[PDB]
C-alpha cells in the first residue's frame, strides 16, 4: 500500500517540479522586466533632476535680469 | 546493484545539495549585492537632489552677491 | 531496495523542489521590493513632474513681469 | 531496476545541469552587480 502511495507521490512531484521550473521562467522573466523599467525610471528621474536644475537656473538667470531690470529703472 | 545504484544516486544527491547551499549563498550575495546597489541608488538620487539644491543655493548666493555689488555701486 | 532507492529519488525530488521553492520566495522577495520600489520611483516622478509644472508656472508669471518691466 | 536507475541517474543529472546554469547566471549577475557596485563607490566618492 505504501508502495503505491510512493509511485503517486513521485508523479505528483514530478508534475510539481515541471509547473514549478516553469514559473521560475516566468518570475524571473517578470524580474527582468521590473528591473529594466526599473532602469528606465531611473533614467526618467535622473531626467527630470537635471531639468529641474535647468529650469531653476532658468528662472534664476531671470531673477539676476528681474533685479537688475527694476533697480535700472529705481 | 542496489547499493551502488544507492551510493551513486546518494552522491549525485550530495554533489546536488552542495550546489544548492552554493546557490543559496550566490542568491545570498546576490541579495546583499542588490540592497547595496539599491541603497546607493537611493542615495544616489538623495545626493543628486541635495547638490541640485547646493548648486541652487550657490547660485542664489551669487545674484546676492550681485545684488549688493550692484546695490553698493548705486550708494557708492 | 526499491522503496529506498524510490524515497531517496523523492528526497531528491522534494531537496529540489525546497531550493526551488526558497527561491520561489527570494524572487517574491525582491520583486514584492522592486515593485515597491518602483510605487516609490513613480512617486518621486510625480513629484518631480509637478515640481516642474509649478516652476513653469513661476516661469510663465515672471516672464509677463519682464515684459511689463522692460516695457516701462 | 536497472532502467529505473537509469532514470533516475538522468533526472538527477538534469537537476544538477539545471543548477549549474543558474549557478552560472548568478554568478554571472553578482560580477555585473560588484562591477555595478564599485563604479557606484567611485562615482560617490567622486560626488563627496
Amino acid at each position: 500500500s505504501s508502495t503505491n502511495q510512493h509511485i503517486i507521490r513521485l508523479e505528483s512531484l514530478q508534475a510539481e517540479i515541471k509547473m514549478l521550473s516553469d514559473r521560475k521562467r516566468e518570475l524571473e522573466h517578470r524580474l527582468s522586466a521590473t528591473l529594466e523599467e526599473n532602469d528606465l525610471l531611473q533614467g526618467t528621474v535622473e531626467e527630470l533632476q537635471d531639468r529641474v536644475l535647468i529650469l531653476e537656473r532658468q528662472g534664476h538667470d531671470k531673477d539676476l535680469q528681474l533685479h537688475q531690470s527694476q533697480l535700472e529703472l529705481q | 546493484a542496489d547499493r551502488e545504484k544507492t551510493r551513486a544516486v546518494q552522491e549525485l544527491s550530495e554533489q546536488n545539495q552542495r550546489l544548492l547551499d552554493q546557490l543559496s549563498r550566490a542568491s545570498e550575495v546576490e541579495r546583499q549585492l542588490s540592497m547595496q546597489v539599491h541603497a546607493l541608488k537611493e542615495d544616489f538620487r538623495e545626493k543628486n537632489s541635495s547638490t541640485n539644491q547646493h548648486i541652487i543655493r550657490l547660485e542664489s548666493l551669487q545674484a546676492e552677491i550681485k545684488m549688493l555689488s550692484d546695490r553698493k555701486r548705486e550708494l557708492e
